[PDB]
């Protein structure tokens, strides 16, 4: 037996699409006691297709994005605006907790695969994704307020806010760029 | 080290409905060295504080004063 | 792995803690008074999911919104833009 | 069910008196392993009314003290000297580990409610109070020595140590100012 | 609950003092101790009896007086008797 | 980084009955990256070292010469 | 019961020889969860007789190295050359995990005492010690390398390279200077 | 305790963890390229137990080495002296 | 906070049969904050990286072309 090793067969599937897919990597202490000091980080792994768009989502935990294949465009959304990076083979940057992001597979033929390496602070060993939009897999967070609280946040009647925004609509997290 | 108020700046969010004031590790010696953030809460009856989230902080709220419908959204 | 809401009124001397990226929002019952003691404060940034200021989902570019929501961009666009306020308003129903 | 949600019934009353009460708040990771990232902290609030002393004793850990309402006076021992300080409602102030300090609500009206935020440090989860005063709840720390121990370090002889700061005098730590 | 943990060291033999918690230790012949201390920044040493950094003789009278059984000035002049510091003569 | 010796500086506190050297993170690189404390305790026989307590520091004390009569007080 | 006292007996004996010995001390935290914050530390003690050495090998933790009684050599070995430093009854000095090391007791008559205090964090509490040389207790940690690696690796024939560096040759860890 | 041996064959998407202090080595059986992430970074220098430069082995003097190794000082000297190479090398049989 | 290549700086060890590209928490700002360190693999078929060991850093190794043959020795 060898503690150290993770195969490919070790990596639970959080989301598979024709599109594209995210992987999550158990715990790197849940086999064993002996790797303790890494208890704290996740691995994932995200291979999306041409022309993919990865929907809006914040992390709870620090990413430290590479890019292990392929080309991407990376939007980083601040409340006071944005920042667009366009990403090659090889390309790194951390992405901090909290920040909405969405990535982009801009290629036409080539394929993208990035590695995702989560730090994490609120719940150790725990990642936590939350996508603004309505999937089948799980409905939009915003949905989970109640209606009083929403008609007054965005001031309008709910089910237009509803229609506008709750709705179930994507298949999946992952789409196409028109 | 001496004593700081926490209305001693001016408040981040200020409105008809209510105001914020913040201190956080950046601005106060003290409490860089612990790594927290302090803040006051005042807001008039019926006022809503919009749905937000804080990339870093975990706060811990206590309610001095008047009542306080929360609304926490979840990921278990 | 389900998405959950917790809600419940606090009274004078009640605590209740809100984990960093969990989405939050209050009403004043009654004239409110709070005080807030952060952890892990460093570096820390408040995002709003509404209202006019720092309203993370007005940033998202209108092509993309279109995708991301069941509406289209204009019309999400257009309801990020009734609220003229910014962080607290009225929670009258 | 909310593991968020903490009422003023759960918080456990260390020493309550008809001039005040201290109460501390159970761990924060006691009914849920959500809250594992607050594992180190403590919250106590304490309540004295008009013109109350609480008796000097120093804490293991750090303290970041809030005055929610009223006014007090702060007096930290060095062992070089001491440090006076008059708080006002919404004054903040850190106390640190081991030293000792005594409390006074000076006012002749107005009550005193200050919010303790505990960092522990030694004992994870777990704040201690040394008080060096004798009451009927716990004897002062100094009497846990042996005769012999604490004759030679005073220098006198052991009834009269005994009789003038070892003996149970106040009732309890919270006392009223003359 | 308070409680004491008295022992008698031999050569080898090793005791963990926390932080916070009052310590004193008698020489039962010609003693030599190494000390590692963890969580040293900032460590500051508070004596309770002795003549040099003892903060109970930095009690102003008034308060001494209402936390201590005796009086103000009794208080005072018995931290006034030991004129040593730190190392005193343990004898009986 | 060099070998440096417990007794290279004058003793923090010094008796007829003891002696204390002391060095803390403050004033040796090599121990500040650590968080350690080191010292080094000599006392005559009869010798006591008064009722102190340290405010953050946790001491492991070892006993390398002699024999000592502790007395610990803690609140469990 | 005391809690916080360790005697002699609790000392774990990782190696005895006619020369010298080297224990270790158990988990501060083994018997009480009043010791948590003391987890990450073990504590290890070294005696050897006149003219002995330590064979190199290099600790997975950090040392800071105390010597209790008598004088000693130490020589701290880098990928780039190396450093020998003498110390007296007194002496402390910290070694950096991974650096290999040899202690050597110089004296003629008179024993060497030192403390090891350990400060571990690839698995915390845990210290471990790589040997280069090959004894009955441990075989080289080199000879765990198939024989192909070690061929290329060395660019030798495999016999050779077993019977310069990895045949068992010492008894123990501490042997004797000539 | 109980030296032992910890070898597999990796494939892509495979991955494999190294503790710090444990001895490592590889060999590409094909053309090979691997992304590695380092924990508790700061400060980390590698130690090489073959090959001319970096070999920490080499730096131990002869007297010594003599006492450490079943072989001479010179012997042990020369066996490290042979791989003219530095950190990579040709694994061929 | 910008975007860095792995291979935007000259190798640390480079050769005929292989390259190691390495960027450290000393020598860019985002990795020091997260105290972490990464490398770029490159090895030619047949070559073998020589047996060594870190001193502090645990590196999490991954595949990303190719087969590769480890052989690690713990205790």
């Amino acid at each position: 037996n060898n503690p150290y090793l993770f195969r490919s067969n070790k990596f639970l599937t959080l989301f598979k699409n024709q599109h594209g897919s995210l992987r999550l990597l158990q715990r790197f202490n849940e086999d064993t006691e002996k790797l303790e000091n890494l208890r704290d980080y996740r691995v994932l792994e995200y291979c999306s297709k041409p022309n993919t768009l990865l929907l809006p989502h914040h992390s709870d935990s620090d990413l430290l994005v590479l890019v292990l294949e392929g080309q991407a465009i990376l939007v980083l959304v601040n409340p006071d605006g944005r920042d667009t990076y366009k990403l090659d083979q090889g390309d790194a940057i951390k992405i901090q907790a909290g920040t909405p992001f969405y990535l982009i597979n801009p290629d036409n033929n080539q394929n993208l695969r990035i590695l995702k390496f989560a730090i994490t602070f609120r719940r150790p060993g725990t990642v936590e994704d939350f996508f603004l939009s309505s999937t089948k897999r799980l409905p939009s967070y915003l949905s989970a307020f109640s209606k009083n609280f929403l008609e007054a946040s965005y001031d309008s009647p709910y089910d237009e806010i509803e229609q506008t925004l709750l709705q179930e609509e994507q298949e999946g997290v992952i789409v196409k760029m028109p | 080290d001496k004593p700081f108020n926490l209305r001693s700046r001016d408040p981040i969010y200020s409105n008809n409905y209510g105001k914020l004031y913040e201190i956080t590790p950046e601005k106060n010696s003290q409490l860089r060295d612990l790594d927290i953030l302090l803040n006051c809460l005042q807001m008039n009856e019926g006022a809503l504080f919009v749905p937000h989230y804080n990339s870093r902080a975990t706060v811990i709220l206590v309610a001095n004063e008047g009542r306080a419908e929360v609304e926490l959204v979840g990921l278990e | 792995m389900q998405l959950r809401r917790y809600a419940a009124t606090l009274s004078e001397g009640d605590i209740i803690v809100i984990p960093s990226s969990f989405p939050v929002a209050l009403k004043a019952a009654s004239d409110l008074n709070m005080v807030g003691i952060g952890v892990n404060a460093e570096n820390n940034e408040r995002n709003f999911l509404a209202g006019h200021k720092e309203n993370v989902i007005r940033q998202i570019p209108r092509q993309v919104s279109d995708l991301t929501f069941p509406g289209s961009g204009e019309e999400v666009e257009e309801l990020l833009e009734n609220q003229k306020e910014s962080y607290f308003v009225d929670g009258q129903p």
